[PDB]
């Protein structure tokens, strides 16, 4: 039973309402408005339910909702009125998209938010409800006023703000018990002048905070206290913790201007005194048994922590008061040192010690940590295992596609259904800067698909600016005319070969296997892929999967694929033998992959084959100077700098292998010679 | 090396808690009024710190009404009410609460009642049954042995021409709005919410704490009986509605003594 | 009597840079908006840039610019300053009396060809390296 | 309305964002317009918002112009928020009826699709004429089911009504065998969707029930439809995004795509169905013309299906006469020949005639309350009862009664029993409610009722365990990993591994599940008429709150009588039915002026 | 990872019902299975059952004793610990994995939510900021190591 | 900030030190105080002042003390309403003051104080040596065995063992390092 903690009733009504006297103060936040929505209570008084809030969360992230309930807000501030990422922006952009499609364009420079578009947005019309609330308090509660005006004040907040309930009843009445109280005590004296909102709230949030309780002190458990003077209770066991230095004794200094420090008397009480006559209290208290506990060592840096003076005074006298009978006559200063070194009982740093199970004059009483003590237990054994797996007959081009995007990856969410489901990402505090990540790479995809059908750059430019995803002013100008530079640089590239080609259909049959599929924008020139990425070795095993695909059933014709920066990919038309045995060879890598981990890292594997290929005698060179040239292109492509992440930094990849043994580096550099050998092979 | 643990051969400690008695179990009218548990301490606090030879002032209930928060519009037929409270006798011989001086009234008498034996419900619950009358139906309650310290918080204690007498107070009565609080619905409650139990345990820190203080103490000749009154049940025209009166058959006090002493 | 310390300090450091970069690089034009884009991208750059300066003693800077001077006017007292060096570009420009070295090739002309259309507008801000062909100590040495 | 002029906060804080510092004209418009489109009305007439609106003199004193803005058009077409369908504004006014944007571009796809997409696909006559000799065996008379098929193969984009117990998966089943014996060489790739997960159950096991009982080939059970998808699920819809996958640019890949129960589609997820079919799939829609209205603001099926009393045209009767060889007959003028020619009406119902008064009754629902007085009075078919419940003791009646309806299922639970009888037993009595809680509800009938089996000696409850043996349970969200959907019951008992809940695969099987691997879980006592729709019940009792309100109306109780096989009780007062059945749910949609022109 | 390991498994502990959740957090390397366990945890249902029983246990222990209890269970009924001490290289991962829990511990009083602490725990892998308490330990001191 | 410290150190002048503000109220200072003193004694006088302009009652725990000691000592007859018998336990801590007003309520009515000393003998701090002869005359008894009992262990020796001062030289180590509250209070 613990006695003399701090009275703690109901946190998410007295903070809510500390928040809430803080509301003219408070810069309204997006996450400090979702913090307030999480409270039950203001959900409750709103009608909104925790699927409202959960949609919510996601509506207030893509909305484009940061910082300002309001423009006169953010022109309060002495900020200039940008008219975006607002809270009356997201709240504009999302009655527009559940007026308008986002597809008809901006109507007031706002583009729509297709997402609330049916009856959920009435949920939308709750929180337009409550941060017009979250305005009018923000202008109630900034100008100063006299004690006798403040009496209302807390009660018309808690029938506004907050709902009735069974549970949170005797919380708001200590609420208003508190502020009338604090009211009461300032009209005795009578007080004119005006009085502000910071000083009554850190009042009220001082003086809430102030409760004890100490009804179980004696109930019939095991008593857990601090130590209170003037209470000293005989018991038989006395135990004793955090009796170091600096915490033990509680040093108050005194005010400095107070004259009882300055003349003392005999009646003065001061603290250190006290917490003295306490210890010895304690000390006198105890009958059978007297048990002292302190940090000695630090748990950071494994520094000499020293106990207090009480502690150590009370060692001393110990030590020069008794003696071992095992030295009866040695010294006095050793016998001291040696009692001293008897009675203190230096534990161990760890749980799971055997040294605390050891028997002798100390024993652990936890029995859950003596196998962990008897290192008899069983070794974590390999994930890999041999499964059964029977090929069907029909396997679709998909599931060849998203194996041999990631094997491991498709081994592990497919094979055995085990999808490590990561967070997703907060809302961030600020509006976008700069442009990098996932959204730059939108934007340039939207900006290649705009500029490959000559369509008006200045349209999509206004598109991206009424959402507020590009920089306020000229920035976002400058941002978009670079890339439309970079874009149109690529296009140049991109329709200088570009001949209209519709989507056809793939069957074959290979190996008894039956492959069912589509090919997208088949050209009478061949196969015509852009991308705005890097040259990469996945999106060359996709080209090489589609040319081998799209080749085997007739289709005479190279397949190519344009990338940044004048990056390639080549594929001459081949044989239809030499297409089928290729299919033949990716589908016995398939049915590898299904059965046992395949361990083809395409981009690490990648790098080493084309360190080690030669593709003008179409042989793999065996020089030490290109066996290092590999090993180094291996280990940079598999952990990256502190710039870019590395292929190695992966979840997939961890579940294997915790460190990057070279036993399955050659693994991974045979299995990669073995299949992305045709990658390099006919690439040019 | 081997190594091994220390196993416990018993159980740590016997079942030793200081409980109570909970751990044991036209507009405007006095019917329409909130039954919680905050109104019900408020009434409780209402009738604690008022005088009861004093006239009720309508101005101190309209600034106890501002202290606890309720409305203004209630203060009016609230004081009415406490003065019909006031008015109705709780006696066989019909005493009024009037009559009771400073000196003979004490409330809120917290008292502590020790007991050494493990509290068995099946030895206790048939020793209730063979002397309480109410205990035909109300099939008993089931609790853990209880041995140690027994707290208890007693409404008011009153001396009244050398006889003691207890008045508990108890105010939720949220099903009942018309007159239908007769002493079978009463009864009826008591048996529904088990104040038995409490009424019983009363009458026994009462007996311990008269032969405690006064020498030369007899059970029946200074105990006059306990007194539930039911604040919302109390009408001028009916004074047997709103209070009930019992008194024990005075066997069952000195066996419930000697259980609890050992 | 009593204050409440804080352990980091970052965040409302922070918070202050974005604030000065609203309220001071959002009104600005284009061709001073461009130079303010070259010098930094964004207030995080800026904030790296001072952030051994923020903390600690404020250092003293030497020759600090007038508190009357703001980024309109040295951008137009930087345009003039190019304006007059193509003014005197225009007016001595058809003219060759130099002696042609060893070291000197008979490119230069290009070089003043690339100088004849560097001379359009001054929305620009960085110059052509052939002026650096156009140094009397550079000319003289080789 | 009464829900009409309590205003939501959204109509609110939409008129005061939209218009601004615009008239208040246009701010009670945007209001209005944005109060009915959360009521589920597509359009606003203006004359509505002209004449019964207290305020429309009082905005007539507000706009100061030169023509002093005495029309509404012109009013609304100064401010910059209504346009004539040029501008990109929020609010489009088109035919004197205002609309919001995304409604009317849903609205106007709509009409593309239903009014000039829809073409005639010509085939041969004498070997589809063949095929429905040989699949109908009646010949003898007409027959709406093999008229039906004929007009379904006929055209592309076709509409198939029939109520409940008219042998409309028959039809269907006969329509797909005439549609592979017809084309024999040509591939044929169905595809068959559902609006619900439990729906596309049923549709699958009677297709599985129809399509093995017909006599098909090697190849031809091989182009058997597989399974029935979800339209959620077959466009590709994401939960974080609205993005489908064959959204605009790729179509899905299909020759005919048959869509059960369209009364549930609404009006955008009919857009985006739209938008995701090529130029050659032919479309089957399958539904009930008077069933309930869509969850969303819209009505398709209803919209589409008003056009089929008209009959069919003077070339399309010939056309018909010479398809199925007997005489059908001609519909009397033509408005829109495509639709009306598109549209079939089943009226022969198989599983019950003129006999039996539960067919009776949902004729006379469509009709006077009247009709349903007299169809209730007169000897009351041994089918449909009348029970009064205004006091407390005609609660106690109806409790008695619900005893007597689950007098079997307690038997068969006393008795110890298998539990496949005991969900058997369960399926054939069921309460019907309108409301969700209070005294008339799902929740408050549910514990009325657990608190009757506490009282009378039927079914022993723990008050603290919640998981007697006995209760009742229904999920509330699909989980495709354990095989339940929404809208399926669960018989929590103990067959002595303890207490599981089994429950009723429409396979034929059981599947005993444990209540900690139950995912959602409500009391199913008395289940709502909008949850129960699909679902089948031998004797089924409607229970009506007194309290009046906008949901008891004609379609439900339609769906409430449609929804019992032979026996029917009624729980309500007499003047609630007679005012359900007058009050339509009628929807404002501006389909009734496109689809005439 | 350990921290992601650890949000998992209170992702399973929390939310029970949904198995994909589950199987997440059976397979990471804490509980130590391997393929053929994970194959025959999906194909046998009663395996499942067993597990989705005792994870509800788990989340009975943690609605009523706390979090240090919830997991002390956890590594005493899976005995995980010992696995990981016999394992070499896996005694810092159990030193991670016992600081993790002392944190979400400290955490976890001065939240009322169960949910409130997930989310924490989610805000503090998101944030990589460095406190005093949230810094990395000495694994072992016996041992004798280089130190760099 | 400011009126909440100087309220607090004026209720510590009013449990400990009447004198003190019985002369600020006057107007005169206190030789050997503080600098703070030169706003402290204004500022205590002008707010007796304040109470004394509105309709706040003038009494206080300060000026109230003397006037009860003395009404006490000058009475003849008891005053009714007291009570029997008043115990004072578990309290090892109190002012001069409380013990001064205790001490005349003690005259009149019995009042048992049960003060627990960890030393039996006297181990406080002495005054004069006229008052350690009133000491050494005083000796206590015991209840049970009614056998009179000295304070100190020796009656010829204790002179010696207080200083010139008057502190004890006290043998334990740790009762004359930790028990300066109980020293004082058994003083």
């Amino acid at each position: 039973a613990i006695s003399d903690r701090r009275a703690r009733q109901s946190h998410p009504v007295l903070e809510a309402f500390i928040s809430l006297l803080s509301l003219p103060d408070s810069r309204f936040v997006s996450e400090d408005v979702l913090a307030l929505l999480d409270v039950p209570v203001l959900a409750a008084r709103f009608d909104i339910t925790e699927e409202g809030l959960r949609y919510l969360r996601q509506w207030v992230n893509e909305s484009g909702i940061r910082w300002g309930i309001d423009d006169d807000n953010v022109r309060e501030l002495e900020l200039p009125a940008t008219g975006q990422h607002t809270w009356r922006f997201g709240l504009t952009r999302m009655l527009l998209g559940y007026a308008m499609e986002s597809a008809q364009g901006e109507w007031q420079s706002v583009l729509p938010y297709d997402e609330s578009s049916g009856l959920i947005a009435e949920l939308v019309g709750h929180l337009a409800s409550l941060l017009m609330q979250l305005n009018i308090w923000r202008r109630g509660l900034a100008q100063e006023r006299p004690l006798e005006e403040w009496l209302p004040v807390c009660r018309d907040m808690l029938n506004a703000f907050f709902l009735p309930d069974a549970e949170t009843e005797a919380a708001m009445t200590l609420i208003e018990q508190q502020w009338q109280a604090i009211i009461a005590e300032g009209l005795g004296a009578q007080y004119g002048d005006a009085v502000p909102l910071s000083l009554l709230r850190d009042e009220l949030a001082q003086r809430l905070d102030q409760e004890r309780i100490s009804q179980r002190f004696l109930a019939g458990p095991v008593n857990i206290c601090t130590l209170m003077p003037m209470r000293s209770i005989p018991f038989k066991v006395v135990c004793l913790l955090g009796m170091n230095d600096g915490v033990y004794p509680r040093q108050l200094a005194p005010l400095g201007f107070d004259l009882m420090s300055q003349k003392p008397k005999r009646g003065d009480r001061s603290r250190r005194d006290d917490d003295r006559y306490l210890f010895l209290e304690a000390l006198i208290s105890a009958q059978q048994k007297l048990y002292i506990s302190y940090i000695g060592r630090s748990i950071q840096d494994n520094s000499e922590r020293f106990p207090s003076v009480l502690v150590q005074e009370l060692i001393d006298y110990i030590g020069q008061s008794h003696y071992l009978p095992g030295d009866e006559a040695l010294n006095c200063d050793e016998s001291e040192a040696r009692v001293k070194a008897h009675l203190t009982c230096l534990h161990t740093r760890m749980p799971f010690d055997p040294q605390n199970y050891q028997p002798g004059e100390r024993q652990s009483y936890a029995r859950e940590w003596l196998p962990a003590a008897s290192q008899a237990g069983k070794a974590h054994s390999e994930f890999v295992q041999p499964l059964p797996f029977t090929l069907p007959e029909t396997v679709p081009l998909e599931t060849l596609q998203r194996f041999w995007a990631h094997p491991v990856r498709a081994f592990f969410q497919m094979r055995l259904q085990v999808n490590f489901r990561t967070e997703d990402s907060e809302i961030p505090d600020t509006e976008p800067f700069i442009l990098e990540g996932l959204s730059r790479y939108q934007i340039n995809q939207q900006l290649l698909n705009a500029l490959v059908e000559q369509d008006d750059a200045e349209r999509l430019f206004r598109r991206f600016r009424a959402a507020g995803d590009l920089p306020y002013g000229a920035f976002g100008e400058i941002f978009w005319e670079t890339q439309c530079q970079e874009m149109q640089q690529l296009a140049d590239r991109v329709i200088a070969c570009r001949q209209p080609g519709q989507s056809m259909e793939i069957d074959l049959a290979c190996n008894g296997v039956q492959i069912t599929g589509w090919l997208p924008q088949v050209q009478p020139d061949g196969l015509l892929r852009w991308r705005p990425s890097l040259l990469s070795v996945a999106q060359g095993m996709q080209l090489w999967l589609e040319h081998l695909v799209y080749c085997a059933s007739g289709g005479n014709g190279e397949s190519r694929l344009f990338l940044r920066k004048d990056g390639e990919w080549r594929f001459p038309p081949l044989a239809a033998e030499q297409a089928l045995h290729y299919l033949s060879q990716l589908i016995e890598g398939y049915r590898e992959g299904m059965s046992a981990p395949l361990l083809v890292l395409p981009e690490s594997g990648g790098a080493w084959l084309k360190t080690c290929y030669d593709a003008q005698n179409d042989a793999m060179l065996d020089d030490d100077s290109t066996l290092q040239k590999a090993r180094t292109k291996f280990l940079q492509a598999y952990e990256g700098n502190m710039m870019v992440r590395g292929e190695g930094d992966d979840i997939w990849y961890q579940r294997l292998w915790r460190q990057l043994t070279p036993e399955t580096m050659e693994a991974i550099v045979e299995q990669s010679q073995r299949f992305l050998l045709p990658l390099f092979r006919f690439n040019q | 090396a081997e190594l091994n643990a220390k196993t416990l051969q018993r159980l740590p400690g016997d079942n030793w808690r200081v409980t109570s008695y909970s751990g044991l179990q036209p507009t405007l009218t006095p019917h329409q009024f909130p039954r919680g548990a905050s109104p019900g301490t408020f009434l409780h606090s209402l009738f604690e710190d008022l005088d009861f030879t004093q006239p009720v002032d309508p101005n101190w209930v309209r600034e106890k009404l501002e202290l606890g928060g309720f409305e203004s519009q209630w203060e009016p037929v609230l004081t009415e009410w406490i003065t019909a409270v006031l008015q109705a006798p709780l006696n066989e011989t019909g005493v009024s609460l009037s009559q009771l001086s400073a000196r003979n009234k004490q409330v809120e008498m917290e008292f502590y009642l020790p007991i050494s034996e493990p509290l068995i419900a099946s030895q206790l619950d048939t020793l209730i049954r063979q002397f309480d009358p109410l205990s035909a139906g109300c099939p008993p309650l089931e609790f853990m042995q209880v041995r140690g310290m027994l707290k208890g918080f007693i409404d008011l204690v009153f001396r009244h021409e050398g006889r003691y007498y207890l008045l508990a107070y108890k105010s939720n009565w949220l099903g009942e709005d018309s007159s239908a609080y007769t002493q079978q619905a009463m009864a009826a409650a008591m048996q529904a919410h088990r104040y038995d139990l409490q009424y019983q345990l009363y009458t026994l820190a009462l007996h311990r704490y008269l032969r405690h203080r006064i020498a030369d103490y007899d059970y029946e000749h200074h105990f006059g009986g306990v007194i539930y009154l039911f604040l919302r049940g109390v009408d001028k025209e009916h004074p047997q509605q709103g209070i009930y009166t019992t008194r024990p058959n005075a066997g069952l006090i000195a066996l419930m003594d000697e259980m609890f002493a050992g | 009597f009593e204050q409440q310390l804080i352990e980091d300090e970052s965040l409302l450091r922070y918070q202050a840079c974005a604030d000065f970069w609203r309220r001071h690089c959002y009104p600005l034009p284009r061709e001073i908006a461009q130079v303010v884009f070259e010098t930094w991208k964004g207030p995080q750059a800026l904030l790296r840039d001072i952030n051994r300066y923020l903390q600690g003693e404020a250092p003293v800077i030497k020759a600090p610019p007038p508190d009357d001077e703001t980024l309109a006017s040295r951008h137009a007292q930087i345009v003039a300053r190019i304006d007059t060096v193509k003014q005197q570009w225009r007016d001595a420009v058809g003219e060759l009396d130099a002696l042609i070295e060893s070291s000197g090739i008979d490119r230069r002309k290009f070089n003043r060809s690339n100088q004849a259309k560097w001379i359009d507008k001054i929305s620009a801000w960085a110059e052509e390296e052939t002026n650096s062909y156009q140094l009397p100590e550079s000319l003289e040495k080789f | 309305a009464v829900e009409h002029k309590q205003l939501r906060p959204l109509d609110v804080q939409f008129a005061l964002t939209v218009a601004g510092d615009e008239h208040p004209a246009v701010t009670l418009a945007a209001a209005l317009l944005s109060h009915d489109a959360g009521e589920g009305h597509v359009c606003l007439p203006l004359s509505r918002l002209e004449n019964n609106e207290a305020s429309h003199p009082l905005l007539a004193t507000c706009v100061s112009e030169i023509g002093e803005l005495q029309n509404w058009e012109e009013c609304l077409l100064a401010s910059q928020a209504v346009s004539r369908g040029d501008e990109p504004t929020p609010m489009i006014l088109c035919g004197d009826r205002l609309y919001l944007n995304r409604m009317w571009c849903n609205e106007r796809t709509v009409a593309r699709f239903f009014n000039e997409v829809n073409h005639a696909i010509e085939v041969d006559e004498a070997l589809l004429a063949q095929t429905l000799d040989k699949l109908f065996p009646v010949s003898d008379e007409i027959n709406w089911q093999k008229v039906a098929a004929a007009v379904a193969l006929t055209r592309r984009i076709s509409v198939i009504s029939g109520g409940p117990g008219t042998g409309k998966t028959t039809t269907v089943a006969k329509l797909l065998a005439a549609l592979i014996q017809m084309a024999d060489g040509e591939r044929c790739r169905i595809r068959l969707a559902a609006p619900t997960g439990k729906a596309a159950a049923r549709l699958t096991e009677s297709l599985g029930k129809a399509l093995r009982q017909l006599p098909l080939t090697d190849e031809q059970k091989k182009r058997i439809p597989e399974d029935a998808s979800t339209l959620h699920r077959l466009l590709g819809a994401q939960p974080g995004s609205q993005r489908l996958r064959h959204h605009a640019g790729n179509p899905l890949h299909l020759d005919v795509l048959v869509v059960d129960e369209a009364s549930m589609i609404d009006l955008p997820m009919m857009s985006r169905l739209i938008d995701a079919l090529p130029d050659h799939a032919r479309v089957i829609f399958l539904g009930d013309r008077d069933q309930l209205a869509s969850v969303e603001a819209g009505a398709v099926l209803g919209d589409i299906c008003a056009y089929a009393n008209a009959g069919f045209t003077a070339e399309r009767a010939r056309q018909l006469s010479r398809l199925t060889g007997t005489h059908v007959p001609a519909g009397t003028g033509t408005e829109a020949a495509s639709l009306r020619d598109s549209l079939c009406l089943l009226q022969k119902s198989y599983r019950f005639g003129s006999d039996s008064g539960i067919g009776q009754l949902a004729a006379a629902i469509n009709r006077g309350d009247k009709t349903a007085v007299k169809t209730v009075f007169q000897q009351d078919f041994t089918d449909i009862e009348k029970r009064l419940l205004q006091s407390g003791e005609d609660y106690i009646a109806m409790l008695e009664e619900a005893l007597a309806g689950y007098g079997r299922y307690l038997d068969l639970l006393q008795a110890r029993a298998e539990p496949d009888l005991i969900i058997q037993a369960f399926n054939e009595y069921q309460l019907l409610c309108a409301l969700r809680e209070g005294p008339f509800g799902v929740a408050g009938l549910n514990e009325r009722i657990e608190q009757f089996m506490q009282q009378k000696r039927k079914i022993h409850r723990h008050p603290h365990s919640r998981w007697y043996e006995g209760r009742p349970v229904m999920i509330a969200r699909n989980d495709s990993a354990l095989g339940l959907f929404n809208g399926d019951i669960g018989i929590a008992l103990d067959r002595g591994q303890g207490t599981r809940v089994w429950f009723a695969m429409p396979d034929g099987n059981i599947k005993s599940v444990q209540p900690s691997r139950l995912p959602e879980h409500e009391t199913t006592w008395a289940m709502t008429v909008h949850k129960s729709q699909g679902s089948e019940f031998d004797h089924a009792a409607l229970i009506l709150p007194s309290q009046r309100t906008p949901v008891v109306t004609r379609e439900l109780v339609y769906t409430a009588v449609t929804r019992a096989r032979r026996r029917l009780s009624l729980y309500a007062d007499e003047r609630i039915l007679s005012a359900a059945i007058a009050t339509r749910t009628e929807r404002r949609s501006g389909l009734a002026a496109l689809f005439s022109s | 990872l350990e921290a992601q390991e650890m949000l998992w498994l209170l992702q399973a502990v929390m939310t029970p019902e949904r198995e994909n959740t589950l199987r997440s957090a059976l397979a990471t390397s804490m509980m130590g299975l391997n393929a053929l366990d994970i194959e025959t945890l999906n194909n046998d249902e009663h395996a499942w059952d067993v597990v989705v029983e005792e994870f509800d246990g788990y989340r009975q222990i943690w609605r009523k004793r706390g979090v240090m209890p919830m997991l002390r269970a956890l590594m005493s009924a899976r005995n995980i610990a010992e696995n990981l001490l016999a394992t070499a290289g896996g005694e810092r991962r159990l030193t991670d994995i016992l600081h993790i829990s002392e944190l979400l511990q400290e955490a976890g009083t001065q939240l009322e939510s169960e949910h409130a602490l997930v989310r924490w725990l989610s805000q503090h892998i998101l944030e990589p900021d460095s406190n005093a308490s949230s810094q990395q330990m000495r694994l072992e001191s016996d041992k004798h190591l280089v130190q760099i | 900030q400011l009126s909440s410290k100087a309220a607090d150190l004026f209720d510590q002048y009013l449990v400990y030190r009447p004198d003190w503000l019985a002369q600020w109220e006057t107007g005169h200072l206190v030789e050997g105080l503080g600098e703070a003193q030169a706003w402290q004694a204004p500022l205590w006088k002008a707010l007796v002042e304040y109470t004394h302009q509105l309709g706040q009652p003038r009494w206080h725990r300060a000026n109230l003390y003397q006037r009860f000691i003395e009404t006490l000592e000058s009475a003849t007859t008891c005053p009714p309403g007291l009570p029997s018998r008043v115990f004072i336990c578990g309290i090892s801590a109190l002012p001069p003051v409380y013990l001064q007003a205790l001490q005349a309520l003690g005259k009149h009515i019995e009042i048992h104080l049960l003060f627990t000393n960890p030393c039996r003998y006297y181990w406080g701090d002495i005054k004069d040596p006229a008052y350690l002869a009133k000491l050494l005359t005083r000796q206590r008894r015991h209840s049970f065995e009614d056998r009179e009992l000295p304070l100190f262990r020796d009656s010829e020796n204790a002179g010696q063992l207080f200083n010139s001062d008057g502190e004890q030289d006290v043998g334990n180590p740790l009762l004359a390092s930790w028990g300066k509250l109980g020293r004082d209070y058994i003083y």
